[PDB]
C-alpha cells in the first residue's frame, strides 16, 4: 500500500 | 550497445544516486570528531528495548525513503511493470541502504553515524541483537576497505536493486537486459578508472541476503515480545518491507 503510493 | 550509450548510462546512474543519496559525503565527514561521549552512550544503552527498535525503524524509514526516489529515477526502473518494480524494492531496498552505509561509518574508530553523532556497536546494546549488530558494522568495515567513490556506489547500489534473480519477477527477461546494460556501465567506468581490482573484493550476494534475513529474524524476536509497539508505533512501511 504504501509502496504503491511513493510510486505512482 | 556503444560505447556513447554505456557512458550516458553511467553519467544517468551517478545523477540519479546523487539526487537521492540523502546525505552528503562531505556532511558525513565533517562530523567524524562528533562523538557520543560515555555518557550519552550509557544513555542510549539505558532506553527500553521497544524504544530503541522503535527509533532504528524510523531511521531505516528514513533511509529506505531516499532508496525508493533512486529507484524512481533509475534508468528503467519505472517501464517495468508494477509488480516487478514492487519486489525489486522489496528485495533490495535494505540492500542498497546497507551498501550505502558505509558512507557513515568511520573504519578508524569503528563508528556509524547515527541520530547526529558517531558512535561504535556498543550504542546499540538495547537492541539485544548484537549479532545483527556487529555483522552490519563488519559488512561496513568490508566495504570501508575498498575506498568507495560515489560514482562507485551508485553503479554499485543500481546492480543491488536491478537483479533479475529475484522472485516473483514477471518480466524477466526485461530485467535481465537492464541489469545487463548497468552491468556493463558499472564495469565500463570501473575499466576508465582504473578499479576493476574491486570486481572480486565486493561482497557476495550471499552476505547482503544473509544480513537481511537476521534483520528480518530478529524483527520477529522482537515483535512477538511487543507486537503492540510495532502494530502501533513502527512505521506503516517498514512493516510492509519486512514484517
Ligand atoms: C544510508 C544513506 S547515508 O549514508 O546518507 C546516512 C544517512 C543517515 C544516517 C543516520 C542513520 O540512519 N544511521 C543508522 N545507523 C544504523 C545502523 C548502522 C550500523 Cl553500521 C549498525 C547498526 C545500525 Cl542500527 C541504522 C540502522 C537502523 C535499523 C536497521 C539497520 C540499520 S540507521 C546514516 C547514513
Amino acid at each position: 500500500k504504501i509502496l504503491h503510493r511513493l510510486l505512482q | 550497445a556503444s560505447l556513447t550509450e554505456i557512458e550516458h548510462l553511467v553519467q544517468s546512474v551517478c545523477k540519479s544516486y546523487r539526487e537521492t543519496c540523502q546525505l552528503r559525503l562531505e556532511d558525513l565527514l565533517r562530523q567524524r570528531s562528533n562523538i557520543f561521549s560515555r555518557e550519552e552512550v550509557t544513555g542510549y544503552q539505558r532506553k527500553s528495548m521497544w524504544e530503541m527498535w522503535e527509533r532504528c525503524a524510523h531511521h531505516l524509514t528514513e533511509a529506505i525513503q531516499y532508496v525508493v526516489e533512486f529507484a524512481k529515477r533509475l534508468s528503467g526502473f519505472m517501464e517495468l511493470c508494477q509488480n516487478d518494480q514492487i519486489v525489486l524494492l522489496k528485495a533490495g531496498a535494505m540492500e542498497v541502504v546497507l551498501v550505502r552505509m558505509c558512507r557513515a561509518y568511520n573504519a578508524d574508530n569503528r563508528t556509524v553515524f547515527f541520530e547526529g553523532k558517531y558512535g561504535g556497536m556498543e550504542l546499540f546494546r538495547a537492541l539485544g541483537c548484537s549479532e545483527l549488530i556487529s555483522s552490519i558494522f563488519d559488512f561496513s568495515h568490508s566495504l570501508s576497505a575498498l575506498h568507495f567513490s560515489e560514482d562507485e556506489i551508485a553503479l554499485y547500489t543500481a546492480l543491488v536493486l536491478i537483479n533479475a534473480h529475484r522472485p516473483g519477477l514477471q518480466e524477466k527477461r526485461k530485467v535481465e537486459q537492464l541489469q545487463y546494460n548497468l552491468e556493463l556501465a558499472f564495469h565500463h567506468h570501473l575499466c576508465k578508472t582504473h578499479r576493476q581490482s574491486i570486481l572480486a573484493k565486493l561482497p557476495p550476494k550471499g552476505k547482503l541476503r544473509s544480513l537481511c534475513s537476521q534483520h528480518v529474524e530478529r524483527l520477529q524476536i522482537f515483535q512477538h515480545l511487543h507486537p503492540i509497539v510495532v502494530q502501533a508505533a513502527f512505521p506503516p512501511l517498514y512493516k510492509e518491507l519486512f514484517s
